[PDB]
């Protein structure tokens, strides 16, 4: 239980902007697929990056996290 | 590019421009040409020289005197000492893009010229000096007489670059992390660009004349949202950037 004056920076209950406020800013990342598509977009001023230029980072589908979560919580005795 | 300056036929310092720091060069054929030229002209036995006819740290010249007298006939020929900095440049240059065997060759070449000091750690000498006695033989047999270390050797620049190159070669760190700006792709050709040109008439008479021959344009009027003015106004506008009182 928290008072009405304390509900400012709690986790999973209220946002940092206050209870009666909604002004969240979300981030987006632009990533292309192929060199032809990215150069075609750049010809029109659109900026996008090929997947081969983000080598330190990796992009994986949703099933990888599903199988990783499935791996967790295994016990042999029971 | 081929010559460092109008008085110097070649300088070894052009390697830094055309290697790891500040890639600013195109037409890689010239890169290969200058690399081959520096290899064939400035390579020595235990190092390489900065440029032809330098007298720095020589058994002649009366080192306590400056402002060289114009008498460098043969007193500074083929006795240029050495500089392993440009040698330790080559290992980084090779390991940078795609070269591996040259990296091994340069590493094995430079491991022979190292000096072990306190605690048994690598140390890079500044230069090796020709002995003051064996000078006549070198004039007839260049790059044959052994040399001796001389001068200061807490060379932080060379040691730092060498240890950075060794860490790079060990594979712990990727080449794309040192330069997040991606300066490694300066040799990628650009096909072509398309230029857009707009035509406008100053007065109604000019527009009528252009339309007479079949050319359709517009005057300075009718495009009120946009404006046109000479570039001297633009320069006078630029004359106010970064002004502090």
């Amino acid at each position: 239980y928290v008072p009405l004056k304390d509900q400012r920076n709690v986790s999973m209950r209220f946002s940092n902007q206050g209870p009666l406020e909604n002004d969240l800013v979300v981030h987006v990342a632009l990533i292309a697929e192929s060199q032809r598509l990215q150069v075609f977009l750049n010809t029109y001023g659109i900026q996008t990056q090929t997947p081969q230029q983000v080598e330190p980072i990796q992009i994986w589908p949703q099933q990888e996290l599903v199988k990783a979560y499935l791996q967790l919580g295994i016990n042999e005795k029971l | 590019l081929p010559r460092a300056s109008t008085s110097k036929e070649v300088d070894a310092s052009l390697l830094s421009v055309v290697s790891f720091p500040a890639f600013a060069v195109e037409d890689s054929q010239l890169v290969e040409l200058t690399k081959q030229e520096i290899i064939t002209k400035l390579q020595g036995r235990y190092g390489c020289c900065r440029f032809l006819r330098d007298g720095y740290k020589t058994p002649k010249e009366d080192p306590n005197r400056l402002y060289y007298e114009p008498a460098e006939l043969k007193l500074f020929e083929n006795i240029e000492c050495e500089w392993p900095l440009f040698w330790t440049y080559f290992i980084l240059d090779g390991v940078f893009s795609g070269n591996a065997e040259q990296v091994q060759e340069y590493k094995e070449a430079l491991e022979a010229v190292l000096i072990k000091g306190k605690n048994g750690v690598p140390l890079l000498p500044e230069l090796y000096s020709v002995p003051p006695d064996r000078v006549d033989e070198e004039y007839q047999n260049p790059h044959t007489v052994d040399r001796v270390p001389m001068g200061k050797l807490p060379h932080m620049w060379g040691q730092s670059l060498y240890i950075l190159g060794s860490l790079m070669a060990e594979g712990f760190l990727a080449p794309g992390e040192i330069d997040p700006l991606n300066r490694r792709f300066s040799t990628v050709p650009k096909p072509d660009v398309v230029v857009q040109v707009s035509i406008l008439a100053e007065t109604e008479e000019i527009k009528t004349i252009l339309k007479d021959k079949g050319i359709y344009v517009e005057t300075i009027a009718e495009v009120y949202p946009i404006r046109v003015q000479p570039a001297r106004i633009l320069s006078h506008i630029y004359s106010s950037l970064g002004c502090n009182n």
